[PDB]
C-alpha cells in the first residue's frame, strides 16, 4: 500500500494505489482504498484492512448524527479527534493507519493518524509499504503554493514510486481532490499504467471435459 | 517482577507437657544476608490462654496473628463471652489459612494452650491450613534440625531398655517443665551453632491452668 | 506489578537516651544517572514524628499526601487535635503498615521502604521499619538499602542492645550518624553528598536540619596509588 | 485415548466403547460404561479430559430428558445431536472449554432410519456410516471402507465391530480392556453384555 | 493446530454472463485424518449463496448464523436478501467478533434479482470484504486456486463454459493440496435457474 | 420534586420553617478574615461545660456553624469535606472559597429535585481565608447561597441582623478580627432575647491572615473570656 | 526528542526539535512538540506519542473546566493534574512531561514530570533521549534571572548540542516565549543553528 | 501416601498410612487420613494435606445437613458426588486430591466411590491411591478373594498398606485400620510400622530382600 | 567510568575517574584507570577490567619486545596492536580503550577503540558511561593548540561535569601529562573540582 496527502493552496488531494495483498499473493488487483468520512473528508488506509474500513465507516456513522445534531457541516478536526480517541481507547490493537484529508469552513485539513492514536499534521505526508518510496518523491519536487494540477501531479508520482519500487503496492492510482470552493472530486482509476497484457492462447475448455457424478436443480422459492 | 514473597528466618518449637505446654522462638529478624533485629518477638499470648506463633515471611505471619487476635475478640461478642477452646482456635485457623489457598500466607504457624480436659496441647498448620495435634513440634529455618531432637528426647524413638537386646521399647513418659526448659535451650543453642538465620535470644512463653509466663535467654550473636 | 524509576537511597536512623535521630540525603537517581539534587526524603508529621522513606520518588510524594491528609482528618471535630489526641508515632506507622500490605496483597507496591521515627507523649522511643512487602521490624538502629549493610554495623558499635540506649548522648548519637553518612557517600554510588538529619528529643521536640555536607573527607592518600598491579610510575 | 466406535448398518445403530480408566501408571476400573442414555431411542458415547467427560454427559442427558417430560416427546437423533453440537461450540470459546468428543447414535421413529452423529469438542458435527474418535479412528475408517456394506444387518454389524476391536488389540499400544457394545433400533437399547469371551 | 488448517477445504467463485458459479470440495479431515466425504461448505439464504471455509465448526455456527439473520430479515422487509446487503451483513457480523474471530474465509455469489447482474465476494476471517468481480478463492488451497484461475479464466463466458473452467480450476488446486479434495459440487447459477452438479474426482 | 401553584416548592419552604426553629448562629467578615459563633442551649445542668461543640473546620481554613437539624449539618460538613480532598488531590492549591460554596451549593440544590429525598434542614454560615481575601457564605436549605458582610440565622435571626446592619454603616472602613470576636459575643448575646427560656454557652471561632495565618482556630481561653465580658458590660 | 524549559527575568521560555521517528525512519521532521494546555501554561512532549497527545488533550479539557468555574488555573495546579494522570496509569503510560507556565503571582514557574509520575519544581529542566548529551553543558551554563536574549541563546545553544549527538533529535528549534507581555513563537533553522 | 478400600464377602477394609511430606523432608508420621463422617461413611484422602482435610471436613458438614433436611442419611452416591461436583467447580486452579468415599446403607449395601480433584467419580471394588498405589495394588490384587474371612481381609489391607509403606519413600509411619459392615464403621486399631515390619517378618517369613 | 584524552600545543594529556562498581556499590574509590604500555604511550580502559587489564598486559609486552627489536613504536603501533587484539577477539571482550601517546615526530595524538574493535584518530575522545553527559560541553569548549595549564583546565571541567552526573564515576581526577620534557602525573580532589 502507498497513500499520499498533499495540501494545495487552495485545498488537499488524496491518492492510493490500488493492490491488496494476502502474505505475498495479490487479492484484488482493482480495489479502492480511498475511503469517505463525509462528504469533503476523505481518508486512506494501510494495515489491517477490516480495522482502517471499520473504523471509518463507525467515525462517518456518528459524524453524520452529529452534523444532524449540529446542523454544521462536519469539521476534519473532529473526525481526527474522533478516531484518534477510539485507536488510543484499544491501545493499537485496532491496526489502523490513516491519511486524513478534508475541506470544511474553517478550510483545508491533512493529518495522519497511528494505530496507537497519535496524529500529526503536515502540507504532504504518505502512509504504507510505499511510504518510502513515496516520500522520496515528495521531498524531491514539494514546493509552497501549489496549483489544483501540480498538487495532482505530485500527488499521482508519488503513488506511482510505490507502485514500481514497493512490492506491497501496484496496479492503479485513486485520486481525491477536495477544493475549498466545490465539491470533493472522486477519481477513481484516475491512473492505469498496469493494464494485463494479452493472453497467448485461449483456455476454453471443450464442454463435456469435466466428469459429473450427478445432476439435479436446486430449489429457490417456497 | 515483584515477587509477594519473603523469608525473615526464625525458629519456633513447640512442647506439650502433661499439664502445661511451651511455645518458644528465636528472636532475630533477618532479610537475605542482614539482621534486621535481634529483637523482634514472634510467639504471642492471644488471650484465652492460647500462645500463637506463625514463622517464615513476617508479613504474612503479623497479619494471621492479627486476624486470629481478631477472631479470639468477635467469638467474645458472638458468643457470650465463652472461652475459645484450643481445638476451636486450631479449627478456627485452618479456615483462616484455607481462605487463602489460592494466594496463601507463606507461614508454619504452631500454637499451644490447654486441652478441655487441662492436658498440653501443641497444633501445628501448613502454609493452607491442614493440621494436627502433636506432642512437639519445630518450625521455622531450622526445624530440620531439631525435629529429629525432638522425636529422639521428647518421644524417646530409637530408643530401647538396655539388655532387652530391642525388643522393648523405653517407655513413654511426660516431661516436667524444667525438664521441658532444658530441652528448648538446648534445641535453640543447637540451632545457633549450626544456622545462620538463627541466633541473639530465645523467648519462652509457659501456658499451665495460672495463666501465661514468659521467660528469655541470650543467644549467640554471630 | 511494576518497577522503581526515581529512586532515592538508604534512610539511617538510631534512638538514644532521649530520643531518636533519622537522617537521608537529598538525591533522586534515575537508575545511574545522578538526576534531582534537592529532593528531601525526611517528612516531619507533627512535630513528635518524621517518616523517612526510600525507594520510588513517585510513590514517596503519594505518601506525603496522604500523611498530609492524615493530619487533617485528625483535626476534624477534635479538640483535642492538638494535645491528648495528637497522632502518635505509632498511629502513623501503624497506618502505614496496613496501607503497605495491603497493596503488597493486591500485587500492586508501594515501591518504598519507610522508617517512622519519634517519639510518643508518654516519652518512649519510638522507631520501626516498613517496606513494599509490608514486612516490619524495630531495632534500636535501622537502616535501609545500603544503609542497612553499612550504616547498621558501625550505629551498632554505639547501640548493640537495649541497654545501650540509656548511656547515649545526642552528640554522641548525632557523630555516629553523621560518620555513617560519609561512609554511604564513600561507598554508594547512588548517594549524594547533601543530605537532611532530623531529631526527635523528648525534651527539645523536633529539630529539622537542612543543607547538611559530608565534610573531613580522605583522599590524600589516593596519589600514591598507581597502576593495577606491576605498573610503578 | 479411550476408544469411542459407532456403526450405522441398516435397521439399528452400534456403540462400542473401551471399558478402562487409567490414571497415570495404573488401570483403575476394567469396566466402565462411557455412555449415557439420552432418551429411549438416543444414546450418547464420550471419551476425552477426566472429569469433563462425565459432567458433560450428564448434563447433556438432564436437558433431554427434562425436555421429554416437558413436551411427553422424543426428540429426533438430528434434533439432539444439533442441541449437543451448540453446546460444545459454545463451549469452546468460554472461559474453560469441555474437552470431550462425542458419538450419537438414535433411530428416529419418524423416519424410521438409524442414525450415527460424529462430534468432536470443538463442535464439528457429521452423520456417517461408521465413526471414531481419537487414535482408534486411524486403524479402523480403512478397515470399515473395506469390509462395510450399507445393507447390513445387526449380527452382520457386530461381526464387522469384532474385526475393528481385534484390530485394535493387535495395533493399539494400550491395554484399553475390552469393549462394552450397545445397539439402538425400533426396540430402543441394549446392550450385547457378552462381547468379551465369546 | 492453526484453525485455519485443521479441516481442510475450499471455496471458489466466478462470474459470466448473465451467471455465477459457487463450487467446493466435500473433504472434512482432522489434520492427515480424512473423516467425513459429504462436509459441503455452500449455504443457500434465498437466490443468495455463500461458500465457507475454515475451521468446520465455525462453517457450520455461520450457516446457522446467517439463516437466523435473513429468515428475520425476510420477515421484517417483505422480502429476500440480496447479494450485496448479505455480503455487508457477513462483513459487519465478522467484525463484530474482532478480538475472538471466526476462522473462516466466506464467499458470496448470487445475481441481483433487481439489476440482473452477477455478484461475487470474499471475506479475511474479520471480515474485510474483497470485491473482484472476476473470481474469488478461499480455503487451504487458495494459493493454487488464485494460479489455477488467474490463467482458466475469461470473462463473459457462458453457463456451460463457465462449468467446466471453475470445475478445472478447483479439480487441478484440490490435486496440488493434501487437505482439499474429497469430492467437489458446483452450483452454476442463473437468475430462473439453479444446476448443482457432483464432480468426479481424485479420493487420494 | 414538587413545585407548589405559586412557582415554590413547598418541602423547601418546611425546611426552612425547622432551620427559623432553631438555635441562634452568626458569621462576621473583618478586613482580613472571618469569625463565627453560635448559641448553645444549656439544656441541663449535666451538659459538660465547653464539650458540646456545635462549630466545625473544613479542611484547614473553613469554618462552618449552622442552625436547624444539626444532624443535617453535619452530613453537609462531611460531604465538603470530602469535596475539599477531592479538590486537593486533583489541584493541589486549599480549595478557594467561592469554589467551596459551589460545592455545597451543588450538594443541597440536587436533594430539592428529587421525590425521595428530603431537602436539608439547615442554614449553614461558613467561610475564610483563600489566595484573595476572607469570604463569608450563607446556604438556605434551597441551595441558595450567596456572600456577605455579616450573616445570621436561626430563632433570633432578625434581632442580630439589625446589629449586623449597625455595624456596617458604622464601620465602612472595615472592622478587625479582634473587635468583630467581642462584637460576635455581643450579638450572640443580644441574639438570646429571642430564646431565654434556657441557660446558654457561648462557642466562637476564627479565621484571620495576622491572628492565625490564615487557619480555622477556636476562641478559647483568655480571648473567649475578654469576649464574654465585653457582651456582660453592654447588657447591664 | 530533544526539550527544554528555562525560567528567567520576564517568565519563561520553552524549546524542542521537531523530529519524530519509528526505529531510524524520520516519520515527521517538522512537528511541534510544543503544547498548549492554557493561554499560558504549555508543556513539552517525550515518550510514546499516543501517551503524551492523550494526556494533553484530558488537561486542557480539565483546566478549561477549571477556568470556567475557578477562574484560571496556577501553573502548579496544571502540573498536578498531569502528575495525577501519569502516576494513576503508571502502568501503562510511557511519557515524560516538562510543564512551564507563566503567572502574574509566581511569574516564570517549570515542572517536571518523568516516566513515575513524581513531580519536580526546577529552575530549569531538560528530557528526551537527547538531554543526556546537554546535561554538563546545561549545568555549566544556566544562570538565574537571564534576559530574554540570553534564554533564546542557551536555548538555542543547548539544543543545537543535543540535536548533533542524538540521531532521534534534528530539524528546526522552536521556542515558546511566556511572560507578562503574551506569548511568541520562535522557529530557529539547521543553518542558523548548526553554525553555532 | 497410601490408602486402599476394597468390598468383600464380609463388607468393605479400608486401610490408610500416616506420613505427610515436603519434598523430601518427613513432615509426620502420625496424620490421620480416614474422615469419620457419620457412623455409616468413611473418606480417605491422598494428594494435598489441607485440600483433603479441608473439603472431606466440608462434606461432613453437608452430609449433616441432608440428615437435617431429609431425615435420613446421606447415600454413598450422593455423598460422594458433593465432593465430587465441588471439586469440578475448582478443576484448573490446582487443588490436588484423590480420595475414596466408604460406607452402607440399605439402599445401596456396601459402597465404595473414588474421588480425585480432575472431576474423575468411580464406582468400584478395589481402589487404592497414592503415590503408593501400585506397591498396595500388587500385594492386594495377588491375594483378593471374594471369600476372604474378616479376620483375612483385615490382615490383608493392613499388609497391602505394609507392603507400600517399605518401597514408597512418601509412604509410611503406621497403618489405621477400618471395617465397614450394615452396622457401621469399626475401628482395627493403629499399626506402627516400626514395630508392625519385624513381626510380620518374622511370622510370615517375607521381606527377604531386608537385612537381619 | 568518565575517560578522555586530549592533545594540545605541547602534547597530550590523558584524564580519568577513580571509581570502580559492581552494582551500586563502590569496589574502589582510588583506582588508577591510566594505564602505561610504553615510556610515553598511555591508554584509558573501559569496559570489563579482567578483559581491559588483560589487553594492556598483553600490548605492553608487545611493545617491549617491538622496543627490542625495532626501537620505540609510534603511537599508531600501540593502537593497532589494540585494534588487533579488540577486533580479532571481539566475541568475547568488552573492551573500550582510548589509546594516547608522544614521540618527536608525529607529536601528539589520540586514537579511540570502542566496542567493535574499530579505530579513530581524533584530536581528543572521550568515553565511559559518564562521557554521555558531557559530549556537548566537550563540543563547545574544545580548541585545538591549547596551552598545557588551559588543557588541563578542559579535563578537569569536563571530568566533574561527568562526575556529577554519572554515578559510575567519582573519586579523584587522575591526569597524565605527555610531551617532550617527559611524563608528569596530576592528581585533583573532589574539593577542588565540585566548587566549579
Ligand atoms: C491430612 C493429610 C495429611 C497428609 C496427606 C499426604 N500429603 C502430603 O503429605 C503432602 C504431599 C505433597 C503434596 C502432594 C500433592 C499436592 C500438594 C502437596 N504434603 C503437604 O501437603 C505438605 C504438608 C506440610 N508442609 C509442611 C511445611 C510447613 C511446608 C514444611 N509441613 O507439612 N504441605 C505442602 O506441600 C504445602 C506447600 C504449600 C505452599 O502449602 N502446603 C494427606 C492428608
Ligand atoms: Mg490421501
Ligand atoms: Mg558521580
Amino acid at each position: 500500500t502507498t497513500i499520499v496527502g498533499v495540501k494545495f493552496n487552495n485545498g488537499v488531494v488524496i491518492a492510493a494505489d490500488t493492490r491488496s495483498t494476502q502474505g505475498p499473493i495479490v487479492a484484488d488487483k482493482n480495489c479502492a482504498k480511498l475511503h469517505r468520512i463525509s462528504p469533503k473528508i476523505w481518508c486512506a488506509g494501510a494495515g489491517t484492512a477490516a480495522d482502517t474500513e471499520a473504523v471509518t465507516q463507525l467515525i462517518g456513522s456518528n459524524i453524520e448524527l452529529h452534523s444532524l445534531y449540529t446542523s454544521r457541516e462536519p469539521r476534519v478536526v473532529s473526525a481526527l479527534q474522533m478516531l484518534k480517541q477510539h485507536l488510543f481507547k484499544y491501545q493499537g490493537h485496532i491496526g489502523a493507519y490513516l491519511i486524513v484529508a478534508g475541506v470544511d469552513p474553517t478550510g483545508s485539513h491533512l493529518f495522519s493518524i497511528h494505530a496507537h492514536g497519535s496524529t500529526d499534521v503536515g502540507y504532504y505526508l504518505s502512509l504504507g509499504s510505499g511510504s518510502l518510496a513515496a516520500m522520496a518523491v515528495l521531498e524531491s519536487h514539494w514546493k509552497q503554493d501549489l496549483t489544483k494540477e501540480e498538487a495532482i501531479k505530485l500527488a499521482s508520482d508519488a503513488i506511482q514510486a510505490g507502485i514500481w519500487n514497493d512490492l506491497g503496492s501496484g496496479s492503479n492510482v485513486d485520486v481525491c481532490v477536495m477544493e475549498i470552493g466545490k465539491d470533493a472530486e472522486y477519481l477513481r482509476n484516475y491512473l492505469t499504467p498496469n493494464v494485463r497484457e494479452e493472453k497467448q492462447k485461449s483456455y476454453k475448455f471443450p464442454r463435456g471435459t469435466t466428469a459429473v457424478l450427478k445432476e439435479s436443480i436446486v430449489n429457490i422459492c417456497d | 517482577q515483584f515477587n509477594p514473597y519473603g523469608d525473615n528466618g526464625g525458629t519456633i518449637l513447640g512442647i506439650a507437657g502433661e499439664d502445661f505446654a511451651v511455645l518458644a522462638g528465636d528472636t532475630r529478624n533477618i532479610t537475605d544476608y542482614s539482621i534486621n533485629s535481634r529483637y523482634e518477638p514472634k510467639v504471642f499470648d492471644c488471650g484465652d490462654n492460647i500462645v500463637m506463633s506463625a514463622n517464615g515471611f513476617a508479613a504474612d505471619g503479623d497479619a494471621l496473628v492479627k486476624r486470629f487476635k481478631n477472631s479470639v475478640k468477635w467469638y467474645h461478642f458472638d458468643h457470650n463471652d465463652k472461652k475459645l477452646s484450643i481445638n476451636s482456635a486450631a479449627r478456627n485457623i485452618q479456615h483462616l489459612l484455607y481462605g487463602k489457598r489460592f494466594f496463601p500466607y507463606y507461614v508454619h504457624t504452631i500454637i499451644a494452650g490447654l486441652d478441655e480436659d487441662g492436658k498440653g496441647a501443641v497444633y501445628s498448620f501448613d502454609p493452607v491450613g491442614s493440621y494436627e495435634r502433636e506432642q512437639c513440634r519445630a518450625g521455622g529455618a531450622a526445624a530440620s534440625l531439631i525435629m529429629p531432637f525432638l522425636d529422639n528426647q521428647v518421644n524417646f524413638k530409637n530408643q530401647y531398655e538396655p539388655g532387652t537386646n530391642g525388643k522393648v521399647k523405653k517407655p513413654l513418659k511426660y516431661l516436667s517443665v524444667e525438664e521441658v526448659i532444658k530441652l528448648v535451650r538446648d534445641s535453640f543453642t543447637s540451632a545457633t551453632e549450626r544456622h545462620i538465620q538463627v541466633g541473639d535470644g530465645l523467648e519462652i512463653l509457659i501456658v499451665t491452668k495460672d495463666g501465661v509466663r514468659k521467660e528469655f535467654y541470650e543467644l549467640k550473636r554471630d | 506489578t511494576q518497577q522503581p524509576i526515581v529512586t532515592g537511597t538508604s534512610v539511617i536512623s538510631m534512638k538514644y537516651d532521649n530520643g531518636v535521630i533519622i537522617a537521608a540525603d537529598n538525591l533522586g537517581s534515575y537508575g545511574s544517572l545522578l538526576r534531582f539534587n534537592g529532593v528531601e526524603r525526611l517528612i516531619p508529621v507533627g512535630d513528635n514524628t518524621v517518616v523517612g522513606i526510600s525507594g520510588d520518588i513517585s510513590d514517596m510524594q503519594h505518601i506525603e499526601r496522604l500523611l498530609k491528609d492524615l493530619v487533617t482528618e485528625n483535626a476534624y471535630d477534635n479538640p483535642l487535635a492538638d494535645a491528648e489526641e495528637a497522632l502518635e508515632p505509632s498511629y502513623i506507622f501503624e497506618y502505614l503498615a496496613t496501607v503497605m500490605y495491603q497493596r503488597r496483597s493486591k500485587m500492586n507496591p508501594l515501591w518504598n521502604a519507610i522508617i517512622v521515627a519519634g517519639v510518643q507523649s508518654n516519652g518512649d522511643q519510638f522507631l520501626r521499619y516498613v517496606n513494599l512487602l509490608g514486612v516490619t521490624y524495630s531495632s534500636p538502629t535501622l537502616a535501609t538499602g545500603f544503609g542497612a549493610h553499612m550504616a547498621n554495623p558501625l550505629l551498632r558499635k554505639v547501640v548493640d542492645r537495649e541497654s545501650d540506649i540509656p548511656k547515649t548522648t545526642v552528640q554522641v548519637a548525632e557523630e555516629a550518624i553523621v560518620n555513617a553518612m560519609r561512609v554511604l557517600y564513600y561507598r554508594d554510588a547512588r548517594s549524594s553528598r547533601n543530605f537532611s538529619l532530623a531529631i526527635i528529643d523528648k525534651n527539645t521536640g523536633l529539630t529539622f536540619k537542612k543543607n547538611l555536607q559530608v565534610e573531613n573527607m580522605k583522599w590524600d592518600f589516593a596519589k600514591d596509588i598507581k597502576g593495577y598491579g606491576t605498573q610503578k610510575i | 485415548m479411550d476408544i469411542i466406535l459407532g456403526i450405522r448398518v441398516q435397521d439399528s445403530v452400534i456403540l462400542a466403547s473401551s471399558k478402562a480408566v487409567t490414571r497415570g501408571i495404573s488401570v483403575l476400573k476394567d469396566s466402565d460404561d462411557k455412555t449415557r442414555q439420552l432418551s429411549p431411542h438416543t444414546l450418547m458415547s464420550f471419551a476425552g479430559e477426566a472429569g469433563d467427560t462425565v459432567q458433560f454427559a450428564e448434563y447433556i442427558q438432564a436437558n433431554i430428558q427434562l425436555y421429554s417430560i416437558r413436551e411427553d416427546y422424543e426428540l429426533s437423533p438430528q434434533a439432539v445431536s444439533s442441541f449437543v453440537r451448540q453446546e460444545l461450540a459454545k463451549s469452546i470459546r468460554s472461559r474453560r472449554p469441555y474437552q470431550v468428543n462425542v458419538l450419537i447414535g438414535g433411530y428416529d421413529k419418524k423416519k424410521n432410519k438409524p442414525e450415527l452423529y460424529q462430534i468432536d469438542y470443538l463442535g464439528t458435527k457429521v452423520e456417517l456410516p461408521y465413526g471414531a474418535h481419537g487414535y482408534s479412528g486411524f486403524y479402523t475408517f480403512s478397515l470399515l471402507d473395506h469390509h462395510y456394506r450399507p445393507d447390513m444387518t445387526t449380527e452382520e454389524g457386530l461381526d464387522l465391530l469384532k474385526l475393528c476391536v481385534q484390530e485394535l488389540e493387535k495395533r493399539m499400544p494400550m491395554d484399553f480392556k475390552g469393549v462394552i457394545v450397545k445397539i439402538v433400533d425400533k426396540d430402543g437399547i441394549r446392550q450385547v453384555d457378552d462381547f468379551q469371551a465369546q | 493446530s492453526d484453525p485455519s488448517s485443521i479441516n481442510g477445504g475450499i471455496v471458489v467463485a466466478m462470474t459470466g454472463k448473465d451467471c455465477v458459479a459457487i463450487a467446493c470440495d466435500l473433504r472434512l479431515g482432522s489434520q492427515s485424518l480424512g473423516v467425513s466425504n459429504k462436509f459441503e461448505k455452500i449455504f443457500h439464504y434465498g437466490h443468495v449463496f455463500l461458500g465457507i471455509t475454515g475451521l468446520a465448526t465455525d462453517v457450520t455456527t455461520l450457516n446457522e448464523m446467517f439463516r437466523y439473520k435473513t429468515n428475520l430479515y425476510k420477515l421484517k422487509e417483505e422480502r429476500a436478501i440480496e447479494p450485496e446487503t448479505f455480503t455487508q451483513l457477513v462483513s459487519s457480523s465478522l467484525y463484530e467478533r474482532r478480538f475472538g474471530p471466526y476462522f473462516v474465509g466466506p464467499v458470496v455469489a448470487g445475481i441481483n434479482s433487481k439489476s440482473g447482474k452477477p455478484f461475487i465476494a470474499g471475506f479475511d476471517l474479520i471480515g474485510c470484504i474483497d470485491e473482484a468481480k472476476d473470481f474469488i478463492v478461499s480455503g487451504t488451497a487458495s494459493d493454487q486456486l488464485f494460479g489455477m484461475c488467474e490463467s482458466l479464466y475469461e470473462p463473459n463466458l457462458e453457463p456451460e463454459d463457465l462449468f467446466e473452467t471453475i470445475s478445472q480450476a478447483l479439480l487441478n488446486a484440490a490435486d496440488r493440496d493434501a487437505l482439499s479434495g474429497w469430492g467437489a459440487v458446483v452450483y452454476i447459477i442463473k437468475k430462473d435457474e439453479v444446476v448443482k452438479r457432483y464432480l468426479k474426482m481424485r479420493q487420494d | 420534586s414538587v413545585f407548589s401553584p405559586d412557582g415554590r416548592n413547598f418541602q423547601v419552604e418546611y425546611a426552612v420553617k425547622a432551620v427559623e426553629n432553631g438555635t441562634t448562629s452568626i458569621g462576621i467578615k473583618c478586613n482580613d478574615g472571618v469569625v463565627f459563633a453560635v448559641e448553645k442551649l444549656i439544656t441541663s445542668k449535666l451538659l459538660v461545660p465547653q464539650k458540646n461543640v456545635k462549630i466545625q473546620v473544613v479542611d484547614r481554613h473553613i469554618g462552618c456553624v449552622y442552625s436547624g437539624l444539626i444532624p443535617d449539618g453535619r452530613h453537609l460538613v462531611n460531604r465538603g469535606r470530602e469535596e475539599a480532598a477531592s479538590f486537593k488531590k486533583l489541584y493541589k492549591t486549599p480549595i478557594p472559597i467561592p469554589a467551596f460554596a459551589d460545592r455545597l451549593g451543588q450538594y443541597v440544590q440536587a436533594h430539592t429535585l428529587y421525590n425521595s429525598v428530603r431537602p436539608f434542614g439547615v442554614s449553614t454560615i461558613f467561610g475564610g481565608v483563600d489566595k484573595n481575601g476572607a469570604h463569608l457564605y450563607m446556604l438556605e436549605p434551597s441551595g441558595s447561597y450567596w456572600g456577605y458582610k455579616g450573616a445570621a440565622t436561626g430563632k433570633g435571626r432578625q434581632s442580630a441582623k439589625a446589629e449586623l446592619e449597625k455595624l456596617v454603616d458604622h464601620h465602612p472602613e472595615g472592622l478587625s478580627a479582634r473587635e468583630a470576636v467581642k462584637q460576635a459575643a455581643k450579638i450572640i448575646y443580644l441574639a438570646h432575647e429571642d430564646n431565654k427560656e434556657k441557660d446558654f454557652e457561648l462557642e466562637i471561632s476564627w479565621c484571620s491572615l495576622s491572628e492565625t495565618n490564615g487557619l480555622h482556630k477556636f476562641v478559647k481561653g483568655d480571648l473567649l473570656q475578654e469576649a464574654i465580658d465585653f457582651a456582660q458590660k453592654e447588657i447591664n | 526528542t530533544s526539550i527544554m524549559a528555562v525560567t528567567f527575568k520576564d517568565g519563561v521560555i520553552l524549546g524542542a526539535d521537531s523530529r519524530t521517528t519509528t526505529g531510524a525512519y524520520i516519520a515527521n521532521r517538522v512537528t511541534d512538540k510544543l503544547t498548549r494546555v492554557h493561554d499560558k501554561i504549555w508543556c513539552c512532549r517525550s515518550g510514546s506519542a499516543a501517551d503524551t497527545q492523550a494526556i494533553a488533550d484530558i488537561v486542557q479539557y480539565h483546566l478549561e473546566l477549571y477556568t470556567s468555574q475557578y477562574g484560571t488555573p496556577s501553573t502548579e495546579t496544571a502540573a498536578s493534574v498531569f502528575k495525577e494522570l501519569c502516576y494513576e496509569n503508571k502502568d501503562n503510560l510511557t511519557a515524560g512531561i516538562i510543564v512551564a507556565g507563566y503567572d502574574d503571582k509566581n511569574k516564570g514557574e517549570v515542572y517536571t514530570i518523568p516516566l513515575g509520575g513524581s513531580v519536580h519544581k526546577l529552575p530549569y529542566a531538560i528530557a528526551g533521549s537527547g538531554s543526556t548529551f546537554i546535561y554538563g553543558y546545561c549545568d555549566k551554563n544556566f544562570r538565574e534571572n537571564m534576559s530574554k536574549e540570553e534564554t533564546v541563546d542557551f536555548i538555542k545553544h543547548s539544543l543545537s548540542q543535543a540535536i548533533k549527538w542524538d540521531g532521534s533529535s534534528g530539524g528546526v528549534i522552536r521556542m515558546v516565549v511566556l511572560t507578562a507581555a503574551g506569548v511568541e513563537r520562535l522557529i530557529f533553522y539547521p543553518d542558523e543553528y548548526e553554525q553555532l | 501416601t497410601t490408602t486402599l478400600a476394597f468390598r468383600f464377602q464380609g463388607g468393605i477394609i479400608v486401610a490408610v498410612d500416616s506420613r505427610a511430606t515436603a519434598g523430601n523432608w518427613v513432615a509426620s508420621q502420625t496424620v490421620k487420613k480416614v474422615i469419620e463422617i457419620n457412623p455409616f461413611l468413611l473418606g480417605t484422602m491422598a494428594g494435598g494435606a489441607a485440600d483433603c482435610q479441608f473439603w472431606e471436613t466440608w462434606l461432613g458438614s453437608q452430609c449433616r445437613l441432608h440428615e437435617l433436611r431429609e431425615k435420613e442419611r446421606i447415600s454413598v452416591a450422593a455423598a460422594s458426588k458433593i465432593l465430587s461436583n465441588l471439586v469440578y467447580q475448582y478443576k484448573g486452579a490446582g487443588l490436588s486430591m484423590g480420595t475414596m468415599i466408604c460406607g452402607y446403607t440399605r439402599k445401596e449395601g456396601p459402597t465404595i466411590y473414588y474421588v480425585d480433584s480432575d472431576g474423575t467419580r468411580l464406582k468400584g471394588d478395589i481402589f487404592c491411591v497414592g503415590s503408593g498405589q501400585t506397591f498396595a495394588y500388587g500385594v492386594l490384587d495377588s491375594n483378593y478373594k471374594w471369600d476372604l474371612s474378616v479376620e483375612d481381609a483385615l490382615y490383608l489391607g493392613k499388609r497391602s498398606i505394609l507392603a507400600a509403606a517399605h518401597r514408597d519413600a512418601y509412604s509410611g509411619g503406621s497403618v489405621n485400620l477400618y471395617h465397614v459392615t450394615e452396622d457401621g464403621w469399626i475401628y482395627h486399631g493403629n499399626h506402627d510400622v516400626g514395630e508392625l515390619f519385624w513381626k510380620v517378618k518374622e511370622e510370615e517369613g517375607s521381606f527377604n530382600n531386608v537385612i537381619g
